[PDB]
């Protein structure tokens, strides 16, 4: 099926924007299918769009163009890199995927998470909500966004970058959350109390709640129970 | 406050405000904060200087039990650090109205490296050898070593142009250290409160003891060579308490009358000469009056803005603030 994937990807070029580069995709794109090359690269080619994509890729790397939607990714693909573009909408995840990175889109909104994933970058979006988090997941950047809440976080999240958000209320955290250290950050948000959950919960919690409207009463108690490592500026 | 400065402190508020993230000032030492490299700590008056060292942490741990390396040690040491950092990822800081790119929604684009959470369980049981390297141990004790556990970087080029107050610029080549966290290896008041203990501290001197200060810390101004001397001096003095010498009047100083090495005074002079530090033309000013008898006048003026602004992150503040104690300081040393 040569012929054919090389005449869709003749009619992607041609239908190119003066601005784009679709002929130096077209070449990487042409060697990656006959290949059968797991790394896809057309990062910094100024695209606006892509073509149907090689089946059978792990890694699609598109980042630095002018994208505005993504065709349907490859039943198997591991990774996702799509920093840096314009897209509105991400289309629905294989379950193999294990890193998504989506930072400095225009997403509003996010498809189903898949369970194996372990690294989510959502950083410099317009996301309002946040679909429910993978058990394996271990990274999560989700700052600059404008959530006001957070799911229930997963018990092998060890960094969760939620700052300059908008949100009110802290998330429940897990009680089989075991690992050494967890680097939790809220600070620029709109929170105003503490929870109770904050009882009971080890010194691997390390939390940032600065720039936080936290009440002066809120304020006051923390300055006392100070005398899980918590920075209140 | 260089612009490099400005745009450091916008990456740790953006990524670590209130945290123990510090940014680097420095656009020459970045390269000696990076993981696995250790930086030495004394208490200033403005918080804590955190100073760079050409040390890792396999320059000072003990490898006598270890049989096998009786240039393997240098290669056993230096896969040690390649081994255990991590580039957890990257990260993007928005920056505020006043930075633009040169050559929308403002950004940069910086990478992280940390010392895996693997390596720094077992941090605990590794030893540290007795005797320091000399380089440290003459000017610093143990206990203000620290080991550099996290960096934040640029990973490209960045000509950032300024507008605060103009047309002041900086251009960051890739690879720059812009932030950093530190680990300390082993194991506080108000300005008016830490200044009135620097001034009782120097008001239980003798007159002559009091006579070789001021005559020392006045060459300093404007003369970055002999400041940065005098604080080796009196740092090495406060190790190691004795004396043999050049700066003979003023290291004599901090010695009372039964000939003891009061190390409050050596601390005293030293937060004097770190807030000399903060200070760059205006340290002119600070040797114009103390030349024509106008330091009063100096000082009444900065105390009149700091009143009026009550109403380096705030890199004026920190400059009224060390004008404010140089120059109490000196008065309190002429009268």
């Amino acid at each position: 099926s040569n012929e054919h994937y090389l005449r869709i990807l003749t009619e992607w070029e041609k239908n190119s924007s003066p601005g784009e580069e679709r002929g130096i995709a077209f070449n990487r794109l042409s060697q990656c299918f006959q290949n059968q090359e797991a790394v896809l690269n057309l990062s910094d080619l100024n695209l606006t769009s892509l073509p149907e994509l090689p089946k059978h890729i792990s890694a699609l790397i598109v980042e630095n163009n002018k994208l505005t939607s993504l065709p349907k990714l490859p039943a198997f693909l591991k990774e996702l890199n799509a920093d840096n573009n314009r897209l509105s909408v991400i289309p629905e995840l294989p379950e193999s995927l294990t890193t998504l990175s989506v930072r400095s889109n225009q997403l509003e909104n996010l498809p189903v998470l898949p369970n194996h994933l372990t690294s989510l970058f959502v950083e410099n979006n317009r996301l309002y909500n946040l679909p429910a988090l993978p058990e394996k997941l271990k990274f999560l950047h989700v700052y600059y966004n404008r959530l006001t809440t957070l799911p229930d976080l997963p018990d092998k999240l060890e960094i969760l970058c939620a700052q300059r958000n908008n949100l009110v209320t802290f998330p429940q955290f897990s009680d089989r959350n075991n690992i050494r250290q967890k680097e939790y950050y809220f600070h620029f948000n709109q929170i105003t109390t503490l929870p109770e959950s904050f009882s009971q919960l080890d010194s691997s919690y390390r939390i940032n709640i600065s720039g936080n409207p936290l009440s002066t009463r809120v304020l006051q108690s923390l300055q006392r129970l100070t005398s899980q490592i918590y920075f209140s500026d | 406050f260089s612009v490099f400065e400005e745009i450091t402190r916008i990456v740790v508020k953006e990524m670590d405000a209130g945290g123990d993230m510090i940014a680097v000032r420095s656009l020459v030492d970045a390269d000696r904060f990076r993981c696995f490299h250790l930086v030495g700590e004394k208490r200033t008056f403005f918080g804590c200087r955190h100073y760079t060292t050409g040390l890792t942490l396999m320059d000072i741990l003990d490898t006598d039990g270890d049989k096998w390396l009786d240039g393997l040690q240098g290669q056993k040491a230096e896969f040690q650090i390649l081994d255990n950092v991590d580039s957890t990822g990257e990260l993007i800081v928005r920056l505020p109205k006043e930075i633009t790119i040169s050559g929308h929604h403002q950004k940069i684009k910086i990478s992280e490296n940390r010392i895996s959470q693997q390596y720094l369980a077992t941090l605990e049981n590794r030893k540290l050898k007795r005797e320091l390297p000399f380089s440290f141990r003459s000017i610093n004790t143990r206990e203000n070593l620290y080991l550099v556990t996290e960096t934040l970087e640029t990973v490209k080029e960045e000509t950032l142009k300024s507008d605060r107050q103009g047309q002041r610029e900086v251009t960051i080549p890739p690879n720059r250290v812009l932030s950093y966290r530190v680990k300390q290896l082993v194991f506080s008041r108000n300005m008016k409160e830490k200044l009135e203990d620097m001034e009782s501290v120097l008001k239980d001197l003798t007159e002559e003891k009091r006579k070789d200060v001021l005559n020392s810390l006045a060459k300093c101004l404007g003369k970055e060579d002999i400041r940065q001397d005098l604080e080796q001096r009196v740092s090495e003095v406060l190790i190691s308490g004795e004396l043999h010498d050049p700066d003979k009047p003023l290291l004599s100083s901090l010695f009372n009358a039964a000939g003891v090495l009061v190390e409050a005074r050596a601390k005293a002079i030293l937060d004097f000469l770190d807030a000399l530090l903060e200070l760059s033309e205006e340290q002119q000013f600070v040797a114009e009056a103390l030349e024509k008898g106008t330091l009063p006048l100096l000082k009444d003026q900065v105390k009149s803005v700091m009143e009026q602004n009550w109403d380096d992150y705030d890199p004026e503040a920190r400059i009224l603030c060390a004008l404010y104690v140089v120059v109490s300081i000196l008065l309190e040393l002429a009268e």
